[PDB]
């Protein structure tokens, strides 16, 4: 599986559930060979309120059975540990992949936090931030904002992503802001 | 494997592969070339032998695909996951799929063929994501500028041989 992460908002945009949460088990194939599932201790939930999950609805997070398939990959020492799952909804259950935007919470920039808690919401409907793939990028829309970090220093992490939005300012335009936190 | 098909790694030294479809998006001699030169990565580190088909079943089934395709991972249209593999195996085992919802070049201008053809075949043949970010079968698509200058990571070739041996 092989694949372009996505910029956190549209990572919070197109996902279904921005849940925050820590993983209590190892991975196991439950009512299927195709998935693998980690169940999970959701404590924030950012997004998804059309699927309630208070602090225990949602305790199982779905991935497909192999990484060469897509499935995602956790190893981390500490249990309690926190992160940022944004994930989608097949039936009434919570996938995840290898580009799923997952990040341990407290890695998270202060910015990033903000972004999720209030503002990458404002530009869902309007702005589409797209990663550029090559040095001459490719001119879009004015409502798509061009994602040119790793292109420099070469990172899923840079600085658009660390600190950038891309939020709406005047008809059919959309414009990289500044979130400062 | 335990419960899902597949084996740790192939049984023979030749294998055989068929680019099944092609994609619009590139002329279909730049896939062979793509597809090829993908392969030959392997073939310089392994005693590993790659026989082109047109006809019947191959080891390692390349092909073209968008959304639902057969099997149980459709794809998720642009952008995001561009390609997926399976492991080495009967069936559709070794086979690599590609996302035509991508722009496909042959150049640093759109997301390479090559380079993650490269990084499908890895599966192909038995290896796992990195979590090394310069090796190439991390997952993270990391587009490099000079093609000319590709390079495999010491930690794959480690990872390879450690499987297949090294070239007589
Ligand atoms: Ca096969
Ligand atoms: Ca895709
Ligand atoms: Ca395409
Ligand atoms: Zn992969
Ligand atoms: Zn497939």
């Amino acid at each position: 599986c092989t694949c372009v992460p996505p910029h956190p908002q549209t990572a919070f945009c197109n996902s279904d559930l921005v849940i925050r949460a820590k993983f209590v088990g190892t991975p196991e194939v439950a009512q299927t060979t195709l998935y693998q599932r980690y169940e999970i201790k959701m404590t924030k939930m950012y997004k998804g309120f059309q699927a309630l999950g208070d602090a225990a609805d949602i305790r199982f997070v779905y991935t497909p059975a192999m990484e060469s398939v897509c499935g995602y990959f956790h190893r981390s020492h500490a249990r309690s540990e926190e992160f940022l799952i944004a994930g989608k909804l097949q039936d009434g259950l919570l996938h995840i992949t290898t580009c799923s935007f997952v990040a341990p919470w407290n890695s998270l920039s202060l910015a990033q936090r903000r972004g999720f808690t209030k503002t990458y919401t404002v530009g869902c409907e309007e702005c589409t931030v797209f990663p550029c793939l090559s040095i001459p990028c490719k001119l879009q829309s004015g409502t798509h904002c061009l994602w040119t970090d790793q292109l420099l220093q070469g990172s899923e992490k840079g600085f658009q992503s660390r600190h950038l939005a891309c939020l709406p300012r005047e008809p059919g335009l959309c414009t990289w802001q500044s979130l400062r936190s | 494997f335990r419960t899902f098909p597949g084996i740790p790694k192939w049984r023979k030294t030749h294998l055989t592969y068929r680019i099944v479809n092609y994609t619009p998006d590139l002329p279909k001699d730049a896939v062979d070339s793509a597809v090829e030169k993908a392969l030959k990565v392997w073939e310089e580190v392994t005693p590993l032998t790659f026989s082109r088909l047109y006809e019947g079943e191959a080891d390692i089934m390349i092909s073209f695909a968008v959304r639902e395709h057969g099997d149980f991972y459709p794809f998720d249209g642009p952008g995001n996951v561009l390609a997926h593999a399976y492991a080495p195996g009967p069936g559709i085992n070794g086979d690599a799929h590609f996302d035509d919802d991508e722009q496909w070049t042959k150049d640093t201008t759109g997301t390479n063929l090559f380079l993650v053809a490269a990084h499908e075949i890895g599966h192909s043949l038995g290896l796992f994501h990195s979590a090394n970010t310069e090796a190439l079968m991390y997952p993270l698509y990391h587009s490099l500028t000079d093609l000319t200058r590709f390079r495999l990571s010491q930690d794959d070739i480690n990872g390879i041989q450690s499987l297949y041996g090294p070239p007589p």
